[PDB]
């Protein structure tokens, strides 16, 4: 978990191969309800710079082509953006359907 | 303290039986003002469609003077005190309430020995009050849900005493005459149909000697000596639509025939009603109101407001709901209110059944808060119970309604039943009448 | 000095008001037009009031007091 | 039986006050001093939207929790606002109530008004205010305060056209953490203990200064407005500054209201006992409804005349009220006259606390103004020792003053304050 973990992380990043199309993690996530209504609780920077990101990459898979490697977007300095509000709509939903279990 | 002793620590409601058979009845509590009132059984229902207006232009006129105080003096009698003096006719039971202050409680009473006694008709009265009623009415025609719960009556109740409105129509308004109210008077303000009611700082021993020294020569005895019967009233199946496109949006009621006063399954009907509930566009809650009807109804924005009614007289009554929407989604509307009766006649489970239950417990003690609904509720309850069902006995019958029992009742009342449908306004989308026949049972049970 | 308008320097065409009913061949300068604006919601119609015994009580005598709620109806008493 | 109310002011300045009526029912409210006083022109429309927004999400509640939970026990939830002060009430069960105050604590002290909601509900201000003004007596009264007060007072009700969409989640937060306060709060409570109140106001209440912000002691402005929208009855209402909740003279400009008169007692009556009624019933013969305005608040009062009129009658209407109040003023009126005038009042006082939300309406604004309750009887006691001298002084101080005029209708021949 120390050693090589997060570099088989590191790893994987680069292998999964969303990074060299300039997207971030939280970009590559199918919409659900759930992801629907946490895209539509972002704010309006973010949204933003959400869609320009998904614009250009559909850019770039249109050409066949990738970003130059000094543009791939970072492991490190990949930030998680959507996913605390991902996690209130999903622990939401949760109590919405344990309300509705009893 | 447990719900049920609190409930046992209101103050019993004292009747009392004159040998006018005149009834007298008065609850007690600490306040420093009372309210005092008189119920007859004399509505629109007792009266044979050529005096149609009669209960409504008495009550104009009951307030005009009497044979004692003429005129403008019996408004000092109650503006001097600060009173305040009020009537008011349902199509069974007409009141004439004031509400007082303690120390005024013997004077108070005077005014109810000669407003419902010697009431005096004068001619210039008479012509003042028919046009007074003419525009009144041409003013209460422009809201729609007056108009609408107007022809439902008419509607469901074809052919009956019971379709007329209590105003009446036009042309008796412009036809009835003193000697028709005089007539009036003598059949319907006889002594055992009168309830005398008070609620508040009252002691009921002090009201039996002002009541027996007031109200002791009301009449008991009959003119003609034929007795006028109140008949049962045949509910029919049908429709009435007036297409209206210029009126903004749509009003629409559609009700079934439900049991009246003196079957107990109404008070589990209450609770059915208590799972639809109400909704209107100014709520606060949104989209998680527990009602599945406001809830869909606030996702979709189908209606601009409904509510949900159980109206009774005696042996008989309405039941269901009424609502205003644009056009555009009237048949939505109907749609979606159609399936909620159903689920309550299919797949009642016991939350929403104690969910009801709770709303209508809290909205039956908070209704009976203050001295002018609980003299309601006094003279109302007397005049159709006969008796004063105290609130301990309207926990323990509401105490044993589960699911099981509900669905049952929903299943005899709502289920593959005939309604009425009155719909006012914009109502091109409101649907055929074999649609509504169709939506009210389901082929999946 | 005539011309009411053009007494005013600045403010000609604020006092005054110039439709064209057929356009001429020179176009104005500043051609406008309206934002795609919102709607005002719908209300139901109301109750008028032809009689005095209907507008008895109408007068306002007290201050202004509103009040929401979850499930009971927005009101506003006076 | 219904023994006595008990009061309490604890440290931070936070009342307390809760009556044992052994009811079967209990209800718990919440006064803050955080009405549309407390607004400058920056913040318009703040406190409608935290008035419409107390059922979202908080701090340890959801909005899903919180409306299904108050749903579940069958309990209400209601705000009520007025320009002084607002107050948030629970009523249900006394088995359920406590849990009840756990929900109304979350809505006063931690809501968290996250931005979607906020935004979700500006529509809902939209609405509320156009169902509002559906009547017309709402806009008379909203531009008549308006134009009778310059700052802190003319700030309106309902949120004006150009905030709704302009309004953010950090304007109520700097209104809730600026205005809730706890020396601004009095805690009432009917058909319950003192304990249970005190235990709830140590949890959730005991957290900010108290002090807050002041206001800006509502200078007094004058003028008219008229606002021409052709509807078949003209409303106009003239006023005049008046004294303040406190003083020794509102119970003489009560007193004079209900001489003038103040409502009808007499469904379909004709008034007869209402001054200004008299004189225009006598003058007129068409629709009209004439009545007496006051309006006083704690730092100052409105007291004038409100008539509803025909179009091309209006001016008549207008002007035999005012001269009825002059003839007052001089000192026509007879002393049997001011003895029902005191009837009226005293009888519209105790058929006003007799219902348990009027109850608990008067305890809080007892305990948010005087911050002593007293008991109705005393109430009484100070209303029977005005005279009519003093009544008289309080229509000269009507007569004397600088009016403020609000009309709306057809105003062809509706005067003007110079024409009066």
């Amino acid at each position: 978990s120390s050693k090589w973990l997060d570099g088989f992380r590191k790893w994987y990043y680069n292998a999964a191969g969303f990074n060299k199309l300039g997207l971030m993690r939280d970009d590559t996530l199918h919409e659900t309800e759930d992801v629907k209504e946490a895209i539509r609780r972002l704010p309006e920077d973010l949204y933003n710079d959400r869609m320009f990101r998904i614009k250009r990459a559909l850019d770039l898979t249109m050409r066949h082509q990738i970003l130059p490697k000094d543009q791939w977007t970072k492991y490190e300095e990949d930030k998680f953006y959507l996913e605390p509000y991902l996690k209130e709509v999903i622990r939401e939903r949760k109590e919405r359907e344990e309300w509705a279990k009893k | 303290a447990t719900f049920a002793q609190a409930l046992q620590s209101v103050p019993e409601t004292q009747v009392s039986i004159l040998d006018n058979g005149l009834r007298v009845a008065s609850e007690q509590s600490s306040h420093a003002t009372c309210t005092v009132g008189v119920w007859i059984d004399a509505g629109s229902r007792y009266e044979t469609e050529k005096n149609n207006g009669a209960g409504y232009f008495l009550e104009h006129l009951a307030f005009k003077g009497t044979k004692n105080r003429p005129g403008n003096a019996l408004e000092k009698e109650v503006e001097s005190i600060g009173a305040h003096l009020n009537a008011y006719s349902t199509r069974e039971h007409t009141a004439y309430l004031i509400k007082a202050l303690s120390k005024d409680l013997p004077k108070v009473v005077e005014l109810l020995a000669d407003i419902v006694q010697n009431s005096s008709l004068e001619d210039s009265q008479i012509e003042k009050e028919r046009d007074v009623i003419l525009r009144e009415m041409q003013e209460n025609d422009a809201s729609m849900q007056n108009v609408v719960f107007d022809y439902l009556h008419a509607t469901a109740f074809q052919g009956t005493p019971l379709a007329q409105a209590v105003e009446g129509p036009s042309e008796n308004v412009r036809r009835l005459s003193r000697t028709d109210l005089t007539d009036y008077l003598n059949r319907h303000y006889k002594a055992p149909r009168m309830v005398l009611a008070a609620a508040g700082g009252v002691e009921h021993q002090q009201l039996l000697d002002l009541a027996q020294k007031h109200l002791s020569s009301v009449s008991r005895v009959y003119e003609e000596d034929a007795v006028p019967g109140l008949t049962p009233c045949r509910f029919t199946g049908s429709e009435i639509r007036h297409r209206d496109d210029a009126l903004p949006l749509a009003h629409v009621a559609i009700a079934v025939e439900g049991p009246g006063w003196a079957n107990p399954d109404n008070v589990t009907l209450q609770v059915a009603n208590a799972i639809i509930g109400h909704y209107d566009c100014t709520y606060g809650g949104g989209v998680h109101l527990s009602s599945p009807l406001a809830s869909v109804a606030v996702a979709n924005k189908l209606c601009q407001s409904f509510q949900t009614f159980n109206i009774s007289y005696s042996d008989t009554g309405l039941l269901g709901a009424h609502f205003v929407c644009d056009a555009m989604s009237i048949d939505d509307m109907v749609f979606f209110l159609q399936g909620q009766w159903m689920r309550l006649c299919t797949s009642a489970t016991e939350s929403e059944v104690t969910r009801g239950k709770n709303i209508l417990r809290n909205a039956l003690v908070s209704h009976l808060d203050g001295t002018t609904p609980v003299c309601e509720d006094i003279g109302r309850s007397l005049l159709t119970y006969g008796r004063r069902i105290p609130l301990a006995e309207w926990e323990s019958r509401i105490q044993e309604v589960d699911a099981q029992m509900l669905r049952d009742i929903c299943s005899k009342y709502f289920y593959d039943q005939c309604p009425a449908v009155a719909g006012y306004g914009p109502i091109e989308q409101l649907p055929d009448y074999n649609r509504i026949r169709s939506g009210m049972f389901w082929l999946r049970f | 000095m005539l011309s009411v308008a053009a007494r005013s320097g600045p403010f000609a065409p604020v006092l005054s008001a110039t439709s064209r009913g057929v356009a001429g061949a020179l176009r104005p300068l500043l051609q406008g037009a309206v934002p795609a604006a919102s709607e005002p919601p719908v209300l139901d119609v109301k109750r008028p009031f032809l009689c005095r015994e209907s507008l008895s009580g109408q007068a306002a005598a007290r201050p202004l007091v509103a009040t929401v709620g979850l499930n009971v109806p927005a009101s506003v008493r006076f | 039986q219904p023994q006595d109310l008990e009061f309490t002011k604890l440290p931070n300045g936070l009342v307390i006050a809760s009556l044992e009526n052994y009811a079967p029912l209990s209800r718990i409210g919440l006064f803050v001093k955080a009405g549309s006083r407390y607004e400058d022109s920056n913040n318009l429309g703040t406190s409608h939207l935290l008035r419409l927004a107390s059922s979202l999400t908080t701090k340890g509640a959801s909005s899903f929790k919180i409306t299904r939970g108050i749903e579940a026990v069958g309990g209400k939830l209601s705000v009520t606002a007025t320009r002084e002060n607002m107050a948030y009430t629970v009523e249900g069960i006394r088995s359920d109530i406590e849990i009840l105050m756990e929900f109304l604590l979350n809505v006063t002290t931690a809501p968290e008004f996250r931005r979607w909601e906020v935004a979700a509900l500006r529509s809902q201000l939209k609405i509320d205010k156009a169902v509002a003004f559906q009547n017309s007596q709402t806009r008379i009264i909203e531009n008549l305060h308006d134009v009778a007060y310059k700052n802190a007072l003319a700030n309106p009700l309902y949120c004006p056209d150009y905030r709704m969409g302009k309004i953010t989640s950090e304007e109520l937060h700097y209104f809730v953490q600026n205005h809730f306060t706890s020396a601004r709060m009095a805690l009432v409570g009917l058909g319950v203990s003192h304990s249970v109140l005190k235990q709830v106001a140590e949890q959730f209440l005991n957290m900010r200064g108290g002090l807050g912000l002041a206001g800006a002691k509502a200078k007094y402005r004058g003028g008219e407005i008229r606002e021409q929208n052709g509807d078949n009855l003209v409303h106009a209402a003239i006023v005049a500054e008046s004294a303040a909740i406190g003083n020794a003279e509102a119970n003489a400009f009560s007193v004079l209201q209900h001489l003038l008169g103040a409502g009808p007692h007499i469904k379909r009556g004709n008034n007869t006992t209402s001054l200004l009624s008299q004189s225009v019933a006598k003058g007129s013969h068409q629709p009209f409804d004439v009545s007496a305005f006051n309006a006083s608040y704690s730092d100052s009062g409105l007291f004038g005349i409100y008539t509803i009129s025909q179009a091309a009658a209006a001016g008549e209407v207008i002007n035999a009220a005012y001269n009825q109040v002059k003839a007052v003023a001089q000192g026509n009126l007879s002393s049997a006259d001011v003895q029902a005038a005191k009837n009226k009042l005293k009888a519209g006082y105790l058929m006003s606390v007799e219902t348990s939300e009027g109850f608990l309406s008067e305890i809080g604004s007892q305990a948010l103004a005087a911050g002593s309750y007293m008991p109705p009887s005393t109430v009484l006691q100070q209303i029977d020792s005005v005279a009519d001298a003093d009544v008289v002084k309080a229509a000269k101080k009507f007569v004397s003053g600088k009016k403020s005029m609000a009309a709306s209708g057809n105003l062809g021949h509706t005067p003007f304050l110079d024409e009066l």
